[PDB]
């Protein structure tokens, strides 16, 4: 029930729908509230939740009030939340049933030991002033577009498609993507692209070895159906949701693989990466510290000159957005 | 109904106090029940083995370029084919390896049938460099395996594997006829495809016997191989199979004697280079003739020179060390050191052995069954 | 092991046979012209490829090779028995991508099942 | 860190010795007695952690045998006398056996080895060698045990060294060749001590940075299952791998498989 | 004939063998395409011995080494020592210049070429092998007289160290004891 | 320019936290390797792109 097929949800044994058209505050489709009208009107058994950490929200909580059910069962991955509204799900749903032990589940082998890392670059000087001279929030761009990051990162995907292994490269603040991707010629997902395009190139991903690399945009911060992976390499992720990181993990675990962390020193990123690794310090996991990268100047990197470095100033400071 | 939907296991009530401190006990009996955690065998699989005469068939059609295993079909094939050499040499002391490799509608023996595993090892690498052309001819590879293994012993168990990249063989001539031919031969015949199920594959695996197997990664290939590694089971006595090998042992020279006598060796004589003319080697028992690897079958007299202790290394299958007779340290009114150790026996279980009736500690009878494969006391 | 479909199979319009029963059925059982030309279409296009899985244990490979084929109104006329392996994801990917999701299965598909 | 063990294996054979002190030569087994002391005692000296045990192995069994000095030494070396004496003492001939079972003191000694290693603290390795001192003829009938502690020594990884003083042995030499141990024969037998100081004494990495003596030619002739009695050219089965030094129509070891 | 010229001119090597064996008139041109296509109680007496010898023992210190014994040991153990020999063919590689070397090594594979056809007729099953095996021995008589009487010649003219004849005649004077051994044990076999 | 790519490999290879540890390795490493294990354990802790 989600207003694409209309399976005819009237008269079934298990309905499967999803949250925002559970808890309507306009007017519904004629056909959709004629289910909903059905499906308000008798017992439910199990009542099933995915992603239950984001159920305390203005919405979200009323849709367990408006159907009825005997038992309501969630399940997610990423139990952190922020605005302390965990302490809510208790009476909203139940109590913590299990927590599974990470690290005695990948010590089984049945899950990906995956080896933490958090890289730091050094802030370019061209970018520092800029970084140190503006304040009104249009920082998130700068250290966003470090030279020095840029150059890690390619390194860091070009040492990994040399071996053969599936990267994801998550990163926010889709602006700074777009020369991110493009700057490369590779596959990016600009989150509002469409419904076909994203799944063929998440079709294509997987079974090709010509393409092995993606850049996604906040979109896979959810539960997807995103293939195996090894490498992950997160760049100006949000600010402090240990949710969203642990999500990020997650989509590559199940050193088999590994996942890195890039943040500019000097910065606010570092305290956001010191702050959002937590739960995952908790979880069992250790975030080795690399501060060198072999071989950096071995080949040839993007952004080798000051020109273009300082070209990029006048683009990244092109956004005026006021 | 369901397992899971009864009762909650409690775990922890296992553990109990009768003496407020009795949990040492406990844990004891935890740390000494972890211990003998293996069935005191390395291999618990086949105890015996059979002579065999394997012959390995490698495509070289256009389709070894293909790139699913990086960087492509021929190379990582070949790297797999070496390690699947050295260890079905290490694994097998006096079977034999044959190199066959097919390509535009015909099979080249790229390497005798023989022991040397380094000749093999150097044949693969120089095959590295080929030109992949052409398409696969099973029925050609299966003749000429079957001509050459037509004349092999009979208690030798005459083998066969394919590794067919391409989904595609041509053959001259009707291959039902070859595979009825092999089944009367009581060749085996077993396939590892690349890409797909083949019909032709399959009909031939199962009607000599063999197995065939699809490769799903560079992984299954791997074990897939280490799989075919192991030797076939054999019967308690088939003839009066033996064979006249000889035992060449290595006999260096010295200048400080007057019998310092510089020899070149067989092998080296053939190569492109100066042969190495080393003080000494393996000399043949039989004909003298001198060679620097073995296992290798002489040249000139054609016996067949092997080392004595990569024979005896399998011999304790033959005799495996029955089980000790497990007593608890109170029952056992004898000494209180361990015959293996000289250690004191503070255990709660003592094992004695049925022949000599020693007494040895929990550590030093894994030993004895896991790695010495002989009790200390009975070799007195 | 495969089964093509070199574009959606349409009788001939010609003969002046169709088009009478086109007329019948539009002026006697309400029938569109189009539609009833898809449900033929679909339906022989289904039939001749549906033989190609005879019993439990086996399998096969089928492929549309028309555009025509991705619009919904053509999906919906196809078995629902084949209708639910159709995902979303492959129905206007192109041949070489066709040949890496066809390569997958046949691997997949060839280890061992159980009864 | 470094923890190295020294097990000695003595040749306690007494018919050996018996004869070299009826020769009246200047070499006895007090002097073999004494040099062995002396070589554990500098052992002991080389570092703290070094472990030293010394095993004699006789025709009847194996015998642990383990004012101005050490105190360790001093207490050390009255415990070796007192056990050699003893099984000297008691050492009765009561049989035909006159070959000396060198393979049960090799077992002794990875037992031992074996009990060492677990009590060693996990961040440690106790690097383990074992020397052994040949006087007597080789035995040939117990060909298969000393391949077995060989082969177990080997997967183990403890090293083995032999110290031929009067007749070769092909079995030690195999046993050095395989384990990675140094095979040498002593050309003057007063002089044992400093060969043992010279060439034994040091571990295997201090073997890397010196010059020592190549290895002596190494026979690797093989043991008749029906004679016990080292071959050239002999018969094997194809299925056992039994070994037989004349062609039978049925393999004695086959037949007895069932 | 134009057949078998351009055999030879193929394999030099096999040229050279060709002329040195059928020129030399080691062997017949036929045959050689032919293959081409204890004691008393006194042991217990010396044990009482010893074990009353042994029964009082006291530790030495002296007599366990001496200064010449040490010195004997490290000259034994020093380099060039009899211990460490260091010349083992000092210069091999270089020693018996490579063109006595290629010399060798055509014998050596003439030699080996021989012995394989002479094994491979042993065992003798029948009487036709009786004689093929007497013209091999009389092919590697005529060979030995040809080639190695000259080679030992130039080697003692050179003074060569290396005794690279050695191993041709072991080799050589094996095949000859072994078939002297079997025709001693044929004349057996008609007794 | 030539001399651009070097300016810029000196300004950003040894920015921060470079100046001090290049520093630290000229004034120590005088010493031999105590153990062979370290190099296993640093191997084994360290990263594929690290081992090249
Ligand atoms: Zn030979
Ligand atoms: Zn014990
Ligand atoms: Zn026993
Ligand atoms: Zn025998
Ligand atoms: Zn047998």
């Amino acid at each position: 029930f989600t207003s694409d097929a209309k399976d005819k949800p009237i008269g079934c044994s298990v309905a499967i729908s999803t949250y925002s058209m559970l808890g309507h505050t306009t007017k519904r489709s004629w056909e959709a509230e004629r289910v909903m009208e059905w499906l308000k009107t008798q017992e439910w058994g199990l009542m099933i939740l995915d992603e239950v950490h984001t159920i305390p929200a203005k919405m979200f909580r009323r849709v367990l009030t408006i159907v009825q059910a005997h038992c309501k069962l969630g399940l997610t991955a990423t139990l952190v939340r922020e605005d302390d509204k965990i302490v809510d799900l208790n009476f909203l749903i139940g109590p913590k049933l299990y927590e599974a032990n990470w690290m005695e589940l990948q010590n089984n082998g049945y899950i990906a030991k995956v080896q933490c890392a958090e890289v730091w670059c050094p802030m370019s000087p061209e970018f520092y002033r800029e970084y140190v001279a503006i304040k009104t929030k249009k920082r998130i761009l700068l250290y966003t577009m470090n030279p020095n990051k840029f150059r890690a990162c390619q390194f860091l995907i070009k040492f990994h498609e040399r071996r053969n292994d599936k990267i994801i490269v998550f990163a926010d603040n889709v602006f700074a993507l777009k020369e991110y991707a493009i700057r490369l010629n590779k596959p990016y997902i600009y989150g509002p692209t469409s419904q076909g395009e994203r799944m063929q190139i998440l079709q294509n991903f997987k079974h090709n070895p010509k393409i092995n690399t993606i850049f996604i945009s906040k979109v896979g911060d959810t539960s997807f159906d995103l293939p195996e992976a090894n490498v992950l390499i997160q760049i100006s992720s949000h600010g402090g949701s240990r949710r969203q990181e642990a999500q990020r993990l997650g989509r590559v675990l199940r050193y088999n693989a590994f996942f890195y962390s890039l943040v500019s020193q000097d910065t606010q990123e570092m305290a956001y990466s010191t702050k959002r690794q937590r739960f995952l310090v908790d979880q069992g996991y250790s975030f080795k510290v690399i501060t060198k990268l072999a071989g950096m100047e071995e080949e040839d990197l993007a952004f080798s000159t000051k020109e273009e470095q300082q070209q990029l100033l006048q683009k990244v400071l092109a956004a005026t957005d006021l | 109904t369901k397992r899971w939907e009864g009762g909650y296991e409690r775990t922890w009530e296992i553990l109990k106090e009768d003496e407020s401190g009795s949990l040492k006990a406990t844990i004891e009996d935890i740390l000494f029940k972890a211990k003998r955690k293996r069935v005191f065998e390395h291999h618990g699989q086949v105890r015996l083995g059979m002579m065999r005469h394997l012959y390995v068939v490698v495509d070289g059609s256009r389709t070894m370029e293909d790139q699913d295993l990086k960087p492509n079909r021929l190379t990582c094939t070949l790297k797999l084919l070496e390690y699947f050499v050295e260890e079905y040499f290490d694994q097998n002391p006096i079977s034999q390896i044959g190199i066959i490799v097919t390509k535009s509608k015909r099979a080249e023996k790229l390497t005798e049938l023989s022991g040397n595993p380094r000749k093999h090892i150097t044949s693969l690498k120089k095959a590295v460099d080929m030109t992949c052309h052409g398409e696969p001819s099973l029925y050609n590879s299966l003749s000429i395996a079957m001509q050459t293994l037509k004349h092999m012993p009979g208690h030798t168990s005459r083998e066969v594997l394919i590794i067919f990249s391409s989904l595609t063989t041509c053959d001259p001539s009707n291959i039902y006829d070859l595979i009825k031919t092999l089944k009367a031969a009581k060749i085996r015949v077993s396939v590892i495809g690349l890409s797909a199920e083949v019909r032709v594959c399959t009909v031939l695996a199962r009607e000599t016997g063999g197995t065939y197997h699809v490769i799903l990664d560079e992984s299954h290939y791997k074990e897939l191989l280490t799989h075919h590694v192991s030797p076939p089971p054999a019967s308690s006595s088939s003839e009066c199979s033996l064979i006249r090998m000889g035992f060449p042992q290595h006999t260096i020279a010295s200048l400080s004697d007057q019998d310092a006598k510089p020899s070149f060796s067989m092998a080296h004589l053939d190569g492109n280079t100066e042969p190495g003319l080393t003080l000494g080697g393996y000399f043949c028992p039989q004909c003298r003739a001198k060679y620097c690897e073995l296992p290798v079958e002489c040249k000139i007299c054609g016996l067949t020179l092997v080392s004595a202790p990569h024979l005896a290394r399998s011999y304790h299958h033959l005799f495996p060390l029955d089980a000790f007779q497990e007593i608890p340290l109170e029952e056992y009114n004898g000494e209180r050191f361990c015959y293996g150790c000289q250690g004191e026996l503070k255990d709660q279980h003592v094992y004695v052995c049925a022949v000599c009736q020693n007494v040895f500690c929990v550590d030093c009878d894994v030993f004895v069954h896991d790695s010495l494969h002989c009790c200390p006391g009975c070799i007195h | 092991r495969a089964v093509i479909m070199f574009g959606v199979p349409y009788v001939y319009t010609q003969s002046r046979i169709l088009k009478a029963r086109l007329e019948y059925l539009r002026d006697q059982f309400q029938i569109r012209e189009n539609d009833f030309l898809t449900f033929d279409a679909m339906r022989h296009a289904a039939q001749c490829v549906g033989r190609a899985i005879r019993g439990k244990t086996d399998y096969g490979l089928m492929v549309f090779a028309d555009k025509r084929f991705a619009r919904g109104d053509k999906r919906g006329k196809l078995p629902r028995w084949i209708q639910e392996h159709l995902t979303d994801a492959n129905l206007n990917l192109t041949v070489d991508e066709g040949v890496q999701v066809a390569k997958y299965f046949l691997r997949q598909m060839a280890q061992p099942f159980h009864r | 860190d470094e923890l190295n063990l020294l097990v000695i294996v003595v040749d306690a054979n007494p018919i050996w010795w018996g004869k070299q002190a009826l020769k009246e030569s200047q070499f006895t087994l007090s002097k073999c007695i004494d040099a062995v002391m002396v070589l554990g005692n500098s052992h002991l000296f080389m570092n703290r952690s070094n472990k030293l045990a010394v095993i004699a192995s006789h025709i009847q069994e194996s015998r642990f045998l383990y004012d101005g000095k050490y105190e360790l030494l001093t207490s050390a070396n009255e415990v070796i006398v007192e056990e050699i004496k003893d099984l000297m003492t008691k050492s009765d001939i009561k049989g035909q056996h006159t070959e000396t079972l060198l393979a049960g003191s090799l077992a002794k000694a990875l037992c031992y080895i074996h009990r060492m290693n677990k009590e060693v603290k996990d961040n440690q390795e106790m690097k383990s060698r074992i020397l052994v001192i040949k006087a007597a003829e080789d035995s040939a009938l117990q060909y298969m045990n000393f391949m077995n502690v060989i082969f177990a020594a080997q997967k183990q990884n403890i090293l083995i060294d032999a110290c031929v003083l009067d007749s070769d042995s092909g079995l030690l030499q195999q046993a050095c060749d395989i384990t990675g141990g140094l095979y040498l024969k002593v050309p003057q037998m007063p002089s044992l001590l400093q060969y043992l100081l010279w060439v034994f004494l040091p571990d295997q990495d201090q073997r890397s940075q010196l010059i020592l003596p190549p290895p002596v030619h190494v026979d690797y002739r093989a043991a008749c299952f029906c004679h016990r009695n080292l071959i050239e050219i002999g018969y094997v089965c194809s299925v056992c791998l039994s070994i037989f030094c004349n062609f039978s129509p049925i393999c004695t070891t086959c037949e007895t498989a069932f | 004939l134009e057949e078998k010229n351009r055999m030879l001119q193929e394999d030099p090597v096999l040229f050279q063998l060709y002329k040195d064996l059928v020129v030399s008139q080691v062997i017949s041109a036929e045959e050689f395409w032919a293959n081409r296509l204890a004691t008393s109680q006194d042991i217990i007496n010396s044990f009482q011995s010893i074990r009353q010898e042994m029964e009082a023992y006291t530790p030495k210190l002296t007599q366990v080494l001496s200064s010449s014994a040490a010195s004997s040991t490290i000259t034994a153990l020093s380099p060039g020592g009899a211990l460490m020999q260091g010349g083992t063919q000092q210069a091999i590689n270089q020693m018996v210049p490579n063109d006595i070397q290629s010399e060798l090594k055509h014998l050596y594979v003439a030699v080996g070429e021989l012995l394989r056809h002479f094994w491979s007729c042993f065992p003798v099953n029948t009487p036709f092998l009786e004689e093929k095996v007497v013209k091999m021995k009389s092919n590697l008589e005529r060979f030995q007289v040809t080639k190695l009487c000259p080679f030992q010649e130039k080697i003692r003219r050179q003074y060569l160290s290396t005794n690279l004849v050695s191993h041709i005649e072991e080799m050589l004077q094996t095949a000859y004891n072994k078939l002297h051994t079997w025709q001693s044990r044929r004349l057996m076999k008609k007794t | 320019g030539t001399s651009s790519q070097a300016e810029a490999a000196r300004i950003l290879a040894a920015s921060w936290p470079q100046n001090r540890e290049d520093e630290e390795k000229q004034k120590l490493k005088g010493g031999p390797k105590k153990t062979k294990r370290e190099k296993k354990a640093a191997a084994s802790h360290l990263f594929p792109f690290e081992k090249l």
